[PDB]
C-alpha cells in the first residue's frame, strides 16, 4: 500500500483566547506553545488591560511589560535528549515533575492542574531559567526547586516576586563591595613596585563586582561573544512596554455626590516578527505589572543626616572622584527607618538624584498606591516587591489586582501531513 | 408600590432537622450538629436544655476558594424558650485543625441587633468578618451562640447562616 | 538580553473578543461525515 | 417630606373570611382553607384552637406561567392569642400531586423577622424561593405556618400572602 | 448521505430526488453593545453590559415552482470555551517519540488514536472515549482560562 | 446546502418599529361602504 | 521684586502622572552587576 515519507510546508492557525489575572510585582505566564525544528513562528496579540476598581480616582499610572522567550528542549533534558532523538521510536519516555493537589497550583505556568498532579518537566524548568537569567538581581542566589510542590502559596498561584524600579534604596551597590583593601609591608620598608601590582589586582576585583557577575559579561569585556547555547540561557525574541490609563465615574446620589472612582482600561498590542525555530522547544509569553516606588516617609539625604561637613556640601570634584563608597542606614532616608540596616552608595549621589515628596496629609489614606511604612528585613526583602503594599488601593474582587482579555493571532509554517492524510490508510 | 428586592440574609433553600434531643451548656460550648459548607439552615421542634453555665451554638465552615480577606456573613434566627433564661446572643469566630465538637478557648465575639422579648428572640443581620485562616493549616468556623446561666427548660425554633461568596438571582418583572 | 524593546499601547476602547481563532486559514481539520451548519 | 413608594408586601385588594370555627394542630399540619392562585388574604375574627402538638398554616399555589427558577414571595400577618402559647413562625414550601388538606412529610422552612410580644405576632417580609416543581408532575405550595406545643385557647387576626410575578402600579404626582 | 456518494462520482442530485428542503438564503453576524456605569454608594465601580445589534436578512427574487411553505429560522450560539481544559501534551503522562517529534513518516501512516475526557479536562471521566487524528495536537490550540475565573457570574463559560 | 452564505450586521441604533405593514402597495383590500379615516 | 510676573493656566483635563522622573537623560546612575529588567 501507499507509504508517505514527506510533507509540504503550509501555515497553521493555532489561535486562541486569553482570560488572565494576576497580582502586582509578580511574573506570571500568559501563553505557551510547542514548536518543531525548522518552523517559522509569528504572533500578534491584541487585548485590554484592566485593574480592579479603585477607591477614589486616577492619580498615578502603572507600567506593563510583555516578554516572549524561546527555550530549547536540550537546555532542559540535556543528555537525556539527544539520546532520545538518536534512538528514534522505541526510546524511553521523558520524565515529569510533581505538583501540589489543587486547581490553582501550577497557575504561574499558565495551565490548569491535571488530576494526576504531574506536568512535563520542560514546562517548570523553562520558567526557572528565564527568572534566573533576566529577572532576579545578579548578586542574588539562584532558585532550584526540582518540583513545583516545594513552592509555597503565592508562588504557585501567582508568579515569583520581581524587583522595584531603580532607586536610591532599591538599587544599592552589591552587598559584597569592599570599602578597603590591605597590602602586606615590612616593619620599616615598603616595596613600591609591588604596590603598583596591588592596584591592578583590585581593579579586576572591582570590575567583577559592578559589571561582570555573569560569565557572558566577562567575555564581552574582552570584546568577544557568546551564543545562548554556550551559556545555556533562553533567547529573548520580543519585549513590549506601555503605561495604563483610563477615566473617572461620578456619583450622583445623596451620599456619594462629590465622590469619584477610577477605571483603568488600556488597549495594547504585542507583535513578534517572523522567527526561525532551529530546534524543538517552547515559546513562553509572560506579563509583569508595576508601580513607581513612592513612599510617604522618604526624606532627602542632606536634610536627614545631622551636621553638614565640607565633604557633604561643597561638591568638590577632587573629593567625589577619589573616595571610597559610603555606607549609610535606613534611618538616613526614612523617618521610621532602622539604624541597624545598612547599604552602600556612591559618594556625591545626593547631587545626582532627587526623591519624590509626599505631604504628611497623605499618610494612611485609601487609594493612592504608596508604600506606607519603610520596608523591613534584609536587603533581598527590600528590593523585591510585596503585593500586600497595594491592598488598600483596590476594592475586594475575585479577579485579584489586575485582569486582561486577549486574543493571540499565531501562525506557524510547519512540515506536517494534513488531517486527511492521517486518517486514510490509502 | 414598588418591591424592595434588597435583603440581609438570603437563606439556603434546603433545611435540615436536628438529630439530637438535649444539650448541656458549658464554657466549652457544644456544637449542635456537624458543620458543613458555607450555608446551612437548622430547625428543631423540640430541644431539652439541661442546667449549666455557658452556652451552645450552631456553626458553619468557611470556604477559602476566593482569596479575599474580608467577607460578609449573615444570620436569621427565631428561638422560643419556655422560661425566661436571661441570655445574650452573638456571633462567634474560632479556628480548629479538625472537626470541632466544642468551642476552643480562643475566639472572638460580635454584636448583632436582635429583638429580645423574654423567652423570645429574633434577628436578621449581616456582619463583616475576616475569613482567612490567620494561622497556617487551620479551618475557620463562624456560628450563632447563646450564652446564659441556664436552668432546666425547653426551646424550639430555627437558625440559618450564610456566607456571602456568591450572589443570588431573582425575577424582576420590569427588568 | 537580545532583541525587542518595543511598545504596544493603542488608543480607543476595549472592544469585546470576537471569534476564538482565525487569522489565516490553512487546510481542513474536522471530518464528521458531511455538512453540519 | 417625600413619600417612600417602596414596600415589601403589596396585598391583594380582596380579602376572604375563614369558613371554619376550630383547628387541631398536628405533625401533619392542617390547611385552614383551600389554596388558590398566587395571592390571597385571609382574616378570621374568631378561631378556636384545640390542644395538640404541631401546627397549622395558610398557603397558596405557585403560578408556573413564567419560566423563571427563583421568585420572591411576601407575607404580612397579625395574630393575637388569648394565652401565651410559646411558638415560632416560619415560611414553609412543600409539594403535592393533588389539592392538600395537611402538610406532607417532606418540606422546607425559612426564617422571617417578626415581632413576637407574647400572644402577639406581626410580620411584613419577603423571601426568595425556588418555585418550579423540582419533580415532574407536581404542584408547589408556599404557606405561613405556626408551630408550638398548643393548649386550648383562642386567636384572631389576618394573614396575607403574595407571589411577585407582576408589578403593581401606583399614582405618583411628580412623575 | 446519498447525495454525498453521487457527488464523488462527479454527478448531481436535485432536491426532489433526495426529498430535501431547498436553502434559499443564509446570514451570519456578531452581536455587540456597550456598558452602563453605576453611580450610587454601593454600585459605584460596577458595570452592566447591554447587547443590541441591528441586522438585515435579504432574500433575492425566487421563482416558486410548486405549492409550498417558506420557513425562516434563527440560532444563537457562543464559542465553546471551558474553564478546565488543558493541552493534550501537558495532560498525558510521559512523552514518547511519537508524541513529541513531529515526524512526517509517522503521522501520515498511523491509525487514529483513541483518548478519554481525562486527557483534556481536569475532572474528566476516564471511561468516556473518543477518537482523534494522529498529530492533531500540533494543528490545534485551545483557549486558556485562568483558575481565578472559576465559578464567577457573567462570563459565559462551561463550568464543568 | 445551496445558496446564501451572506451577512447582515449594520451599525447604528435599533429604532422602534414604525408601521406593521407596507413596503409596496398593490390593490385595495377592504370595503366598508365609504370613507372612514 | 525682580523678574517673573508670568501666567500658567492651560486648558484640558488633568491627566494622571506618568513616570516619576525623566525630562532629559545624562549618564548612568546605578550598577548592580549586570542587567535586571
Amino acid at each position: 500500500s501507499n507509504v508517505q515519507t514527506g510533507a509540504e510546508r503550509m501555515p497553521h492557525d493555532l489561535s486562541h483566547l486569553g482570560f488572565l489575572a494576576g497580582q502586582i510585582g509578580r511574573l506570571i505566564t500568559i501563553s505557551t506553545t510547542p514548536v518543531i525544528a525548522g518552523d517559522s513562528f509569528e504572533m500578534d496579540a491584541v487585548g485590554a488591560l484592566r485593574l480592579s476598581p479603585l477607591r477614589r480616582g486616577l492619580a498615578i499610572d502603572s507600567t506593563v511589560d510583555i516578554f516572549t522567550f524561546y527555550v530549547p528542549h536540550r537546555h532542559v533534558y540535556g543528555e537525556q535528549w539527544i539520546k532520545f532523538m538518536k534512538d528514534g521510536v522505541n526510546a524511553a519516555p521523558l520524565p515529569t515533575v510533581n505538583t501540589t493537589g489543587y486547581i490553582d497550583h501550577a497557575a504561574f505556568l499558565g495551565t490548569i492542574n491535571p488530576d494526576t498532579n504531574k506536568i512535563p518537566k520542560h514546562l517548570f524548568q523553562g520558567y526557572l531559567n528565564i527568572y534566573n537569567n533576566y529577572f532576579k538581581a545578579p548578586w542574588m542566589p539562584d532558585r532550584t526547586e526540582a518540583n513545583p510542590n516545594q513552592l509555597n502559596e503565592d508562588d504557585a498561584r501567582y508568579g515569583f516576586r520581581c524587583c522595584h524600579l531603580k532607586n536610591i534604596w532599591t538599587a544599592p551597590l552589591p552587598p559584597e563591595t569592599e570599602l578597603s583593601r590591605q597590602m602586606t609591608t615590612s616593619t620599616t620598608s615598603i616595596d613600591i613596585m609591588g604596590l603598583q601590582a596591588a592596584y591592578a589586582n583590585l581593579h579586576t576585583d572591582q570590575e567583577r563586582d559592578y559589571f561582570m557577575q555573569r560569565y557572558r559579561d566577562v567575555i564581552s569585556s574582552f570584546g568577544g561573544k557568546t551564543s545562548y547555547d554556550a551559556d545555556n540561557r533562553p533567547l529573548l525574541v520580543m519585549r513590549s512596554n506601555f503605561w495604563a490609563s483610563g477615566y473617572d465615574v461620578d456619583g450622583t446620589d445623596q451620599t456619594s455626590l462629590g465622590q469619584f472612582s477610577g477605571r483603568v482600561q488600556q488597549t495594547y498590542k504585542h507583535s513578534v516578527p517572523r522567527f526561525f525555530v532551529p530546534e524543538h522547544g517552547t515559546m513562553f509569553t509572560l506579563a509583569l505589572v508595576r508601580f513607581p516606588p513612592t513612599a510617604t516617609k522618604e526624606i532627602q539625604y542632606l536634610n536627614a543626616k545631622g551636621a553638614l561637613t565640607y565633604t557633604d556640601i561643597a561638591g568638590d570634584p577632587a573629593l567625589y572622584g577619589n573616595l571610597p563608597p559610603r555606607e549609610i542606614s535606613m534611618k538616613d532616608v526614612f523617618r521610621s527607618g532602622d539604624a541597624s540596616k545598612k547599604f552602600k552608595i556612591a559618594e556625591g549621589q545626593w547631587y545626582r538624584y532627587a526623591p519624590s515628596y509626599v505631604s504628611p496629609a497623605y499618610h494612611l489614606l485609601e487609594g493612592f498606591p504608596f508604600i506606607q511604612e519603610p520596608p523591613s528585613g534584609d536587603l533581598q526583602e527590600r528590593v523585591l516587591i510585596r503585593h500586600h503594599d497595594y491592598d488598600q488601593c483596590f476594592q475586594s474582587v475575585q479577579l485579584l489586582q489586575w485582569n486582561s482579555q486577549v486574543k493571540f493571532n499565531v501562525t506557524v509554517y510547519r512540515n506536517l501531513p494534513t488531517t486527511r492524510d492521517s486518517i486514510m490508510t490509502s | 408600590m414598588f418591591q424592595t428586592f434588597i435583603s440581609r440574609h438570603n437563606s439556603n433553600f434546603f433545611s435540615d432537622k436536628l438529630v439530637a434531643t438535649s444539650v448541656t451548656p458549658a464554657s466549652l460550648a457544644p456544637v449542635l450538629q456537624t458543620p458543613k459548607a458555607a450555608s446551612s439552615t437548622l430547625y428543631f421542634n423540640q430541644l431539652t436544655v439541661n442546667a449549666g453555665n455557658g452556652g451552645f451554638l450552631h456553626c458553619i465552615q468557611m470556604d477559602t476558594s476566593v482569596n479575599a480577606a474580608n467577607q460578609v456573613v449573615s444570620v436569621g434566627a427565631d428561638i422560643a424558650f419556655d422560661a425566661d433564661p436571661k441570655f445574650f446572643a452573638c456571633l462567634v469566630r474560632f479556628e480548629s485543625a479538625s472537626v470541632p465538637t466544642t468551642l476552643p478557648t480562643d475566639y472572638d465575639v460580635y454584636p448583632l441587633d436582635g429583638r429580645h422579648d423574654g423567652g423570645y428572640y429574633t434577628v436578621k443581620d449581616c456582619v463583616t468578618i475576616d475569613v482567612l485562616p490567620r494561622e497556617p493549616g487551620n479551618n475557620v468556623y463562624v456560628g450563632f451562640m447563646v450564652w446564659s446561666n441556664f436552668t432546666a427548660t425547653k426551646c424550639r425554633g430555627l437558625v440559618s447562616l450564610n456566607q456571602v461568596i456568591k450572589e443570588i438571582i431573582c425575577l424582576q418583572p420590569l427588568k | 538580553s537580545k532583541g525587542k524593546k518595543r511598545s504596544g499601547a493603542r488608543p480607543g476602547r476595549p472592544q469585546p473578543l470576537r471569534g476564538t481563532k482565525g487569522k489565516r486559514k490553512g487546510a481542513r481539520l474536522w471530518y464528521v461525515g458531511g455538512q453540519q451548519f
